[PDB]
RNA sequence: AAUC
RNA sequence: AGUAGUAACAAGAG
RNA sequence: UAUACCUCUGCUUCUGC
């Protein structure tokens, strides 16, 4: 009989004139507000006030309660609690003696329902009991700042909706408005309540547990090669700046999460492959022994019926049958027939701002679904032209309308933007344009419709169309049809070509978007390094010049040239702009002869320019080669390798003799000559092009690279190599 | 507006920069190597360097504070019945009774 | 091998005449 | 003898690699002792150093004596200076919107949405607040309470309605009114039988009386802002002054605020409202960029900068103006709302502290001589540092002990909108055509401006342009800290680049003792603090391990708390030392009970009732985590989960950690100092609110959880709900037909 | 209303720079109490537990290390008696307890402190404690160091062989519940030391592509030992290993605290600024000033009568001195 | 273990 | 192969 | 005295 | 004055965005 007790204690606070008045001059709004009254101030510096506090002799407060008076006023000599209240919780305050008494001899509580309500913890726990530990790997690891997942969920959602499950779990007859969230969530309640069915715990603690596991928890962290959320809580022990550690997180993984990682590992393959004399035979190499998680490529590839265009290469190189099913988030397409090339155009939008967006060419057929819902799409460069569809629920024939229109990329669905859209990141990151129209369209599709068109519906045995309300209707969209029913080889540069040598795979197929993967890629290769970032190709390849710069160097001055063409620096290529790297190699193989064949030697710029002697060379046309102030490298404005100066990537310190390669310091002292230390770097700086005197202020300003170039040999010059350091160099 | 103000504002607003070398760079704190002032005394809370313990090896378990300083000094024995003040350094504005 | 020893570090890419 | 000089080590390690060691954060941060007035005087006089070329003229509302420096006459020194010219801030406006397009309107839209779904309870979520109707600081929680029940008294129930909006509109009219009643409780004896001698005794009792006040008098207390000093303040010699505001601007200011913070957001040179890896995120690729777009063969500089005296000069009717412009699409109801917080600022009034300690040395007293009762002795008493300052205050001091502060922004609480002005300087990028490019980053008074050109000659040319610039929106440039370098490494809010932002772990080192919320949350906190520290601030896994060892050893000493089996003596470590003779599964007790500690790198992320549970006992395991235990108490959402962190740079932020609710998560004694003092009556007042709410959870078991929506009253709530259960309970069968009739016997009565 | 006392202004003493040299000294004695862990699962906690082997018992077998220790366990007790014990004048002394090479439990005391009443309102509130300390050092020696100190001789010992005499150097001091709690958390001068030396221990490790922390000390079959420019030899500088290199920073980081306050906070935040327009010269990245006479007036102002900051201000212009030298092997560098 | 030395 |  | 450092504490209140 | 060698207090004599 709780109702009974609730209006008797009713009935003894209304007797009370001041909370009478309270009672009925406070509005439910302002309950929020007499709840946060108190006399409490802000303690400013609670570190202190608790080390202090605990030196007194009472410093906790016991509630009132009959479990407050279990405890006894002292212990064997030892003051637990006082008579005294506590002025906040109207109960005997205690001392801290009183929480190891009741832990010791205090009455043995009710623990049933416990691990089920504390279960996301549990869980935590459980994957790392079961997990496996690798083996840990000394080396540079480049670290990116991506917005990642921090606590895995038993289903995500919005805060609102999760809001609402926790009411209907926890205090139904409060809930309110009942939602359609309800119905779809409506086997999670059931689940939950059966669960919490027989626990004493408080509901704030139910309902705070629950918020845990339903409301993400998304923030930035630096990571690499790791984002699934039961990597990102371990992401600790993970990996730092300078180290890396191999580990396997027990319980479940996801089949999303293994196609999403299975993509990475093999576009990575290919890029690097790419550069290699015969690419197929490299690849082939390293997708045998490259690992996902603990899966292999190849199991992954052959289990997972899903992918891209660098996905299939692969699984044709490895022997596996072609899935040519590109996804579009919820929409999953099949090639049919026709063959598109991506091309970057400058697409503006109804809301009135332009866009860099990489527009697909060619006519093409896919075979769609979405859900239960499935179909047949054409389309052409910027435009829908026909959808076949089946008839099933209407919410997935309604998002199937909008994924299709929105793929089409039609010049009618980008005048129907008209609000706001963010294809930059809060943190001036880059947000993929296509994937952003998407997620806008799919909520807000009453633009898309009316921006569209409309026309008479189809006239045959089957074909009947439907309208915006999404039923049989007269008026259909312009281009929306409803009906009643339903072996490749390999060449050596990575392309899949038919029996009739129609190719429909390449090489320049592949995406150029280097991301993040979700599981942990680990190739089972000693050149396992090869696969490496930007950051750590650089800093690892100059490793090896430096561990045999005594062997190089020797070799070279005597007249050899076969380190030009090293395994070790290929590796390093395939991270240049396959573009200008013969034109590098030329200006850089000119440069390095210069210094042996005059003998005007600087170790420290052999060391820089040894790695771009790889690429066969590229000269101008009167046999020149091309001249450079720095050389540009895959992603960032970051990564360049000064030439006349010294880069964020690679510097060097006459001083000490101290080289810093991305930050990491090595020292070149007992690898330098003692005349070297006079040698200025005016000589090894531009190819064909030597040091006769000091400025002369006749010839006049500093030369551009295009006015260095165009000069007849035996001509004077001003450069400057480094800030307050002009030179007079002529042509040899 | 800004380019009208930038133009009838007086030059001597300025940030009138210079660039930095070696020997711009005078050495921080004249007066530190001066000798006319004091030299700076010791005022740390307890001793640091200069300190001495008296080694008391314990029977490998915890004592009272009180027990722990007691027994230490039941060890050293000739230092802790010296009854007789030995003045060396007096402060200022202390008492030598007093503090013995 | 431990991680302390010069031996626990890879084969790296060395060069030959 | 061979003589260590601890420098040395820059010689092997650059001062960027290792500049956590130019950190003392194992030291202890300066405090403030005793008045705050001479520092606060001295901001006042200052404030007025630099706009006295302005226009003075008296205030025909309030009758104090104001400035207004805007629009004044340009400087002709390097001397600070807020004769800020409102064409120039208006054009640097304008290139904003051009080089963002439809950025003001969007940002407009965003927040005045926001306003309207906004509730009054979003004023209760504050530090200190100054109460107008007692004249001292008190928790925005109580100094809103305390407000809404006095604008009743005047007849203002726009509080009632539920949103802001109408609570705002009640605030500017309650200037209107002609008399402003409030409560003040007075004292009062009422004889009580008892068992004495003279069966009775007296208890006195508080009873509410109206007490009203002048029209003028509440319009100057509502302009008024309290003035303390800057306490725990790393990296200064000398001392600083900063105020609190009121419950009337501080409606205004979250509204103007969040407007800023939609531009800030959008803005590419901004590092607020951003922070942690998304902040180094940014200014990364910005740095990327602004290095790598430099033209080839030229030179790209960095100027490591900072702005002094940021809040003396900047004027309200510069941020007036500059909502006027960002309002100028959006509707003329919000164009005024955003209008009254800067209008507020522009009038306000500075309230002088406590005053100045006198004292004779030979007859050896003491005495505050209260700020209305500065001028009552004659200025010869005072000290020359005081007797200058004093004097100085004089054409600015009001009777009642306070200062007419017109120009500045004493406070702050702009720094969103004060970002944004900095931002707008850093959008011009030129000035007559010259063969140089600026452009920087801003974090309120920080910034760090990168300038590519022909040659450095041209570059320093670049800056001096900016410096003169900045002097015409009310910025001044610190000639004094702020530095130039060629780009590569620079300086901005504590973070130092060097070709990628450098690891500072001295920063985050206070943050790794024990926090003080109690035993299970601080295990949590530390451990959480570890592991976020590996991550972030590089701490390699053997420091990170000993981090772990220096935290229990912090722990064990503060919480008393030490292993079973060691013999250390205390009260509490008695009945540890029998817990451990006792329990069978030692490994199962917590740290906090005389148990093991089990953590390490791996399992920070754990927390310890969860790690242990397994191993505890069955009848342990049961006392710890008993469902009805005395210790806990009524839970609040935030009081689980979240917890004040007070990190050495910003605002103090509350962090989540993660801890089963036990034994250990206790609370803290109330402080009793309130007993001694008149403010007795709180204690009844608190009591009464609490029984009411806790009676209201009862009810509504969701109000703990979901803040409770309704106009109506909460009796009319507690009444309808607690009618239906009886109701039920009854055709369902749980009441009877005794206590049912009981039932509707007792609410028929309500 | 009296005239506020200003700090007056010292010269700089030997007896600063012989702390440092001594404090940073190794020893026989392990002071250190650092508690149980967890045991090493995942490869890089065994990792970690190596490098500890290593940069712990570096600091552990120093001199800095017990005398740390001791600041904490004195600090810890005596805010302890502060809050229970107000009224009452209480009897502290000055525990350490001690383990020396065979392993063996020594309990020192360095000597007895008076508690007076300990009221403590404010966090800033002042309870006078009397310090009566043992020594071996005469203080007629360095007269100029205990202006402060009341010193007796209380007897001798024998502790080398030479009848060493016994002082009691005496001091009426004053603490508070700030410098009491932040001398509790003085155990983090460890990790703000060894963080910045395990980070050369992983850059280092980055590069050889394996655990150099036993190399960086000690060397192995490849690598030599690492040494750093540590300190003079009658003005020509020394080197010194990896291990003295990282106790000269936790001394520094324990000085930090000894002679924490408001002079070195303003000194240490002002001198940063001079610290990286000196490191943009030696990266040779064209530094330019705006006010240098007025950015130096910031840093100047800060020396006044603390030790530490004193002994910086003089280390400082001798580090300027010999980077000043340095600068002359590249100016003449590129222009033949 | 380790046993640091000095000059 | 992202957004949340 | 001493702490301390631009102003306090070296107990406050009934 | 008196009770008062008694009683109460230790962040609540102003700690902001
Ligand atoms: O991931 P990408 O950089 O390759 O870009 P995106 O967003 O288009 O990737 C989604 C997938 O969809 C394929 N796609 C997109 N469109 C509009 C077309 C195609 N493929 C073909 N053949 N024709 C199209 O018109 C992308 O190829 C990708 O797999």
């Amino acid at each position: 009989g709780m109702t009974l007790a609730k209006i008797e204690l009713l009935k003894q606070l209304l007797r009370d004139n001041e909370a009478k008045t309270v009672l009925k001059q406070t509005t439910v709004d302002q309950y929020n507000i007499i709840r946060k009254f108190n006399t409490s101030r802000i303690e400013k510096n609670p570190s202190l006030r608790m080390k202090w506090a605990m030196c007194s002799n009472f410093p906790l407060a016991l509630t009132k309660g009959d479990m407050a008076n279990r405890i006894p006023l002292e212990y064997k000599g030892i003051q637990l609690k006082t008579n005294a209240e506590d002025i906040g919780t109207k109960g005997q305050m205690c001392s801290i003696a009183a929480v190891t008494w009741w832990n010791t001899y205090g009455p043995i509580g009710d623990t049933e329902g416990f691990e089920r309500v504390y279960e996301s913890f549990f869980l935590r726990k459980m994957r790392l009991d079961n997990a496996t530990w690798g083996r840990i790997t000394f080396g540079p690891v480049e670290r990116v700042r991506k917005r990642v997942l921090l606590n895995p969920l038993t289903k995500e959602m919005p805060p609102d909706e999760a809001s609402n499950v926790i009411m209907e779990i926890l205090f139904p007859k409060e809930a309110g408005i009942p939602r359609e969230s309800t119905w779809i969530h409506r086997e999670l309640i059931k689940e939950k309540r059966e669960k919490l069915k027989g626990t004493m715990i408080t509901p704030i603690v139910l309902a705070y547990m629950l918020e845990r596991e339903l409301v993400a928890r998304r923030r930035f962290l630096p990571v690499a090669g790791a984002t699934s959320a039961e990597f990102i809580e371990m992401l600790h022990c993970l990996q730092g700046e300078n180290w890396r550690q191999i580990y396997h997180p027990g319980g479940n993984k996801l089949t999303e999460s293994r196609s999403q990682s299975m993509i990475v590992a093999c576009r990575k393959i290919i890029r690097r492959s790419i550069v290699a004399s015969n690419p197929l035979e490299l690849a082939v190499e390293i997708a045998n022994k490259t690992v996902i998680d603990t899966e292999p490529l190849k199991s992954c590839l052959a289990a997972i019926d899903g992918g891209d265009v660098a996905c299939d290469i692969i699984r044709a190189a490895l022997g596996l049958k072609i899935r040519q099913r590109q996804r579009f988030g919820r929409l999953e397409l099949k090639r049919i027939s026709g063959r598109g090339f991506k091309n970057d155009e400058e697409i503006l939008i109804g809301n009135g701002t332009i866009q860099k967006i990489g527009i697909w060419d060619g006519e093409e057929e896919f075979h769609v679904r979405c859900g239960e819902c499935r179909g047949i799409l054409k389309k052409s460069k910027m435009k829908l032209e026909k959808l076949l569809i089946n008839s099933a629920k209407k919410e997935d024939m309604r998002d199937l309308i909008i994924l299709c229109m929105v793929f089409s990329q039609d010049t009618r669905m980008f005048q129907g933007v008209r609000g706001e859209i963010n294809f930059l990141n809060r943190a001036g990151q880059l947000l993929s344009p296509m994937y952003q129209l998407q997620r806008y369209f799919l909520n807000r599709s009453n633009d898309l419709f009316d921006q569209w068109g409309y026309e008479e519906s189809p006239k045959a045995s089957e074909l009947h169309g439907i309208n915006e309300s999404m039923n049989a209707s007269d008026y259909t969209l312009k281009g929306v049809v409803v009906t009643r029913n339903v072996k490749v080889s390999i060449t050596k540069n990575l392309s899949l070509i038919k029996r009739t040598g129609e190719v429909i795979m390449g090489a320049n197929d592949v995406s150029e978007l280097e991301s993040q993967a979700q599981l942990m890629i680990t190739y089972d290769t000693p050149k396992m390094w090869e696969m490496g970032t930007t950051k750590e190709l650089v800093q690892n390849t100059y490793q090896w010049v430096l561990k045999n710069l005594v062997t190089l160097k020797a070799q070279f001055l005597l007249g050899k040239e076969d380190m030009f063409q090293w395994d070790a620096f290929e590796a390093f290529e395939s991270i240049i702009p396959q573009k200008m790297a013969g034109q590098y190699s030329g200006f850089a193989r000119a440069v390095l002869k210069q210094m042996r064949d005059q003998e005007v030697m600087k170790t420290d710029q052999f060391i820089k320019l040894l790695p771009f002697c790889f690429s066969p060379p590229k000269l101008r046309s009167n046999g020149e080669p091309y001249q450079f102030l720095k050389l540009v490298l895959k992603g960032g404005g970051e990564n360049f390798i000064e030439v006349r100066k010294g880069s964020p990537l690679f510097s060097y310190n006459p001083q000490t003799e101290v080289l810093t390669i991305c930050g990491r310091m090595m020292s070149l002292k007992g690898k330098i000559e003692d005349e070297e230390r006079n040698r200025s770097m005016g000589n090894a700086v531009l190819a064909g092009f030597l040091v006769s005197g000091k400025y002369d202020p006749d010839l006049g300003d500093f030369k551009t690279i295009e006015e260095l170039e165009k000069l007849k040999p035996g001509e004077k010059a001003n450069i400057l190599l480094y800030q307050g350091k002009p030179v007079k160099v002529v042509k040899r | 507006a800004i380019e009208r103000n930038l133009a009838r504002m007086s030059p001597l607003v300025s940030v009138t920069p210079k660039k930095l070398t070696w020997e711009d760079l005078r050495p921080i704190g004249p007066h530190i190597y001066n000798h006319e002032l004091p030299e700076v005394p010791y005022n740390a809370f307890l001793l640091m360097s200069d300190e001495l313990g008296l080694a008391n090896m314990t029977e490998g378990k915890s004592k009272k504070p009180k027990t722990l300083a007691k027994e230490c000094l039941e060890k050293y024995s000739t230092l802790r019945d010296q009854t007789d003040p030995i003045l060396i350094m007096k402060s200022e504005k202390a008492n030598e009774n007093f503090l013995w | 091998y431990s991680p302390t020893s010069p031996s626990y570090s890879p084969t790296s890419p060395s060069y030959s005449p | 003898g061979m003589n260590i000089n601890p420098y040395f080590l820059f010689i092997d390690v650059p001062i960027q690699a290792a500049i956590s060691t130019t950190f003392p954060y194992t030291g202890v941060p300066p405090y403030s002792h005793g008045t705050g007035t001479g520092y606060t005087i001295d901001t006042v006089i200052r404030t007025h150093e630099y706009s006295n070329k302005g226009k003075q003229y008296i205030s025909d509302v309030t009758g104090c004596t104001m400035v207004d420096p805007t629009n004044g006459p340009l400087p002709e020194d390097n001397e600070p200076s807020a004769y800020a010219q409102l064409d120039c801030v208006l054009e640097a406006l304008d290139r904003m919107d051009e080089e963002h397009p439809g950025l003001f309107q969007a940002a407009s839209q965003n927040a005045m949405e926001t306003l309207m779904v906004t509730t009054v309870d979003k004023l209760t979520q504050g530090r200190q607040t100054f109460d107008w109707t007692v004249c001292r600081n008190q928790p925005a929680a109580t100094a809103l309470n305390t407000t809404i029940t006095s604008f009743r008294l005047n007849d203002l129930n726009g509080a009632d309605k539920g949103g802001l909006i109408p609570f705002c509109q009640d605030i500017i009219d309650s200037l209107d009114r002609p008399e402003m009643t409030f409560f003040s409780v007075k004292n009062i004896k009422k004889k009580l039988p008892a068992k004495n001698r003279k069966g009775f005794l007296i208890k006195r009792i508080p009873m509410k009386v109206k007490d009203k006040i002048t029209k003028v008098e509440y319009i100057k207390r509502a302009l008024s802002l309290n003035t303390m000093t800057k306490d725990a303040e790393r990296g200064k010699l000398k001392r600083r002054a900063i105020a609190t505001a009121g419950i009337q601007i501080r409606g205004f200011v979250l509204v103007v605020e969040n407007l800023a913070k939609n531009i800030c957001e959008n803005l590419e040179q901004s590092g607020l409202p951003v922070g942690g890896n998304e902040k180094k995120a940014k200014l990364s690729n910005a740095v990327a960029k602004m290095l790598s777009n430099c033209p080839p063969g030229g030179i790209s500089m960095t100027v490591t900068g900072d702005n002094t005296k940021w809040n003396e000069c900047l004027n309200p009717r510069i941020f007036l103006a500059m909502t006027e412009r960002i309002t100028r699409d959006s509707p003329i109801w919000f164009r005024d709302f955003c209008s009254i917080a800067p209008v507020l600022f522009s009038n306000k009034i500075a309230r002088l502290g406590k005053g100045f300690m006198i004292t004779s040395k030979t007859k050896r007293l003491k005495a505050q001589i209260p700020c209305p009762d500065l001028f009552s002795i004659p200025l010869e008493r005072y000290n020359e540092e005081t007797r200058a300052k004093l004097k100085k205050l004089k054409p600015f001091f009001n009777e009642e002990g306070t200062a007419s502060l017109s120009p500045g922004m004493m406070m702050g609480m702009f720094n969103m909108l004060s970002t944004v002005l900095g931002v707008a300087a850093l959008g011009i990028k030129n000035i007559g055509n010259k063969e140089y490019l600026w452009d920087g980053l801003q974090s309120s008074d920080d910034f760090a401006l990168f300038v590519n050109a022909k040659d450095e000659e041209t570059c320093m040319e670049g800056i001096n342009d900016f410096y003169r610039t900045c002097k015409l929106l009310g910025i001044n440039m610190s000639k004094k800290k702020s530095y130039c370098n060629e780009t590569g490494m620079f300086e901005f809010t504590s973070m130092f680049y060097r070709d990628g932002f450098v690891s500072n772990f001295a920063m985050e080192l206070p943050s790794f003792g024990v926090a003080g919320v109690n035993e299970s949350a601080d295990m949590a906190i530390g451990m959480t603090i570890i592991k976020n520290n590996m991550i972030n601030n590089g701490m390699g896994p053997a420091t990170a391990q000993t981090a772990i060892q220096l935290f229990i050893a912090d722990y064990r000493y503060t919480y008393k708390c030490h292993r079973g089996d060691s013999k250390v003596e205390g009260k509490r470590m008695k009945i540890i030392k029998e817990l451990w003779e006792n329990t069978k599964g030692r490994d199962g007790l917590l740290v906090a009970d005389g148990g093991p500690n089990i953590y390490n790198l791996r399992n920070l992320h754990i927390p310890e009732i969860v790690l242990k549970y397994n191993l505890m006992d069955p009848e342990y395991k049961g006392r710890l985590l008993h469902p009805q235990n005395p210790f806990v108490g009524h839970l609040s959402i935030e009081g689980i989960k979240e917890a004040d962190i007070t990190p050495a740079h910003g605002p103090v932020k509350k962090m989540d950690y993660d801890a089963v609710s036990g034994t250990h998560s206790w609370r803290t004694k109330r402080n009793r100092s309130i007993l001694n003092t008149d403010q007795r009556n709180m204690i009844l007042e608190e009591q009464c609110y609490a029984k009411c709410c806790n009676l209201f959870e009862a009810c509504f078991n969701s109000a703990s959880y979901r803040k409770p929506v309704g106009q109506h009253s909460m009796l009319e709530a507690m009444a309808h709900r607690l009618r239906m259960d009886a109701r039920l309970d009854y055709e369902s069968g749980r009441m009877s037909k005794d206590d049912f009739e009981k039932a509707m016997a007792h609410l028929g009565e309500i | 209303q009296e005239e506020p006392k200003i700090p007056n202004k010292c010269r700089v003493a030997a007896w600063v720079q012989t702390e440092m040299n001594l404090l940073s000294t190794l020893t026989s004695k392990r002071a250190l109490d650092l508690p149980e862990i967890g045991p090493d699962v995942a490869p890089v906690e065994h990792v970690g537990s190596e490098r500890r082997k290593y940069f712990v018992n570096e600091i552990n077998y120093c001199k800095a290390s017990t005398v740390m220790m001791k600041y904490v366990l004195f600090h810890t007790s005596l805010l302890n008696e502060s809050n229970a014990s107000m009224g009452k004048y209480k009897v502290i002394p000055i525990t350490n307890r001690v383990v020396n090479e065979k392993g063996e439990s020594f309990d020192m005391l360095y000597g007895l402190a008076v508690k007076g009443q300990s009221h403590l309102r404010g966090d800033t509130d002042v309870v006078t404690v009397v310090t009566f300390e043992f020594s071996s050092t005469d203080p007629r020696v360095d007269s100029g160091k205990w202006p402060k100190y009341t010193v007796f001789r209380i007897g001798s010992l024998f502790v080398s062989g030479r009848e060493k005499s016994v002082y009691l150097y005496c001091r009426v001091n004053g603490t508070n519940k700030i410098q009491m709690k932040w001398g509790m958390e003085a155990r983090r001068c460890l990790l703000q030391s060894m963080q910045q030396m395990e980070a050369i221990v992983e850059q280092e490790s980055s590069i050889q592509g394996y655990d150099m922390t036993k190399a960086c000390f000690k060397g192995d079959r490849v690598n030599s030992p690492k040494t750093f420019s540590i300190g003079t030899q009658e003005g020509k500088l020394v080197k010194g290993s990896f291990g003295k290199a990282l106790r000269v920073i936790f001394t520094k980081c324990l000085m930090h605290y000894v002679f924490g306050n408001a002079q070195l906070e303003g000194f240490s935040a002002e001198s940063r600024r001079l610290l990286l327009l000196i490191q943009a010269l030696k990266d040779r990245k064209g530094p330019w000033v705006f006010d240098l006479e007025g950015m130096y007036s910031g840093i100047e102002e800060c020396i006044s009568n603390n030790p530490w900051v004193i002994q910086s201000a003089y280390w400082f212009n001798e580090w300027l001195g010999f980077e000043k030298e340095g600068s002359k092997v590249l100016e003449s560098v590129d222009e033949i």
